[PDB]
């Protein structure tokens, strides 16, 4: 996440990193937990253009 | 987590267990607490989300 760059490192799940980060641009997170499908798709697509 | 048909998602915190128990604490520091129904709302069903354990919500008034 970002806690390498002020101490020691520590391990968290990818799914969770992205909640934490989603809830700091207004949207809960719950947005994110019922459309985890779609967003991988859309950043799939997006990076190999 | 999943009570009575329902998915419960934390209001400031993370969902941590010591083996055989469920608490909620905050992100920086370790305080556990117990879960009861004034720090989680409820949205949904329990069919969407990946990842959901069982467990019991106190409800701290009308059951005492």
């Amino acid at each position: 996440g970002w806690t390498f760059g002020a101490g020691a490192a520590l391990q968290i799940p990818f799914a969770m990193q992205m909640a934490y980060r989603f809830n700091g641009i207004g949207v809960t997170q719950n947005v994110l937990y019922e459309n985890q499908k779609l967003i991988a798709n859309q950043f799939n697509s997006a990076i190999g253009k | 987590i999943c009570h009575d048909g329902k998915a419960h998602f934390p209001r400031e915190g993370v969902f941590v267990s010591n083996g055989t128990h469920w608490f909620v604490t905050q992100r920086n520091f370790y305080e556990p607490q117990i879960i009861t129904t004034d720090n989680t709302f409820v949205s949904g069903n329990c069919d969407v989300v990946i990842g959901i354990v069982n467990n019991t919500v106190y409800d701290p008034l009308q059951p005492e």
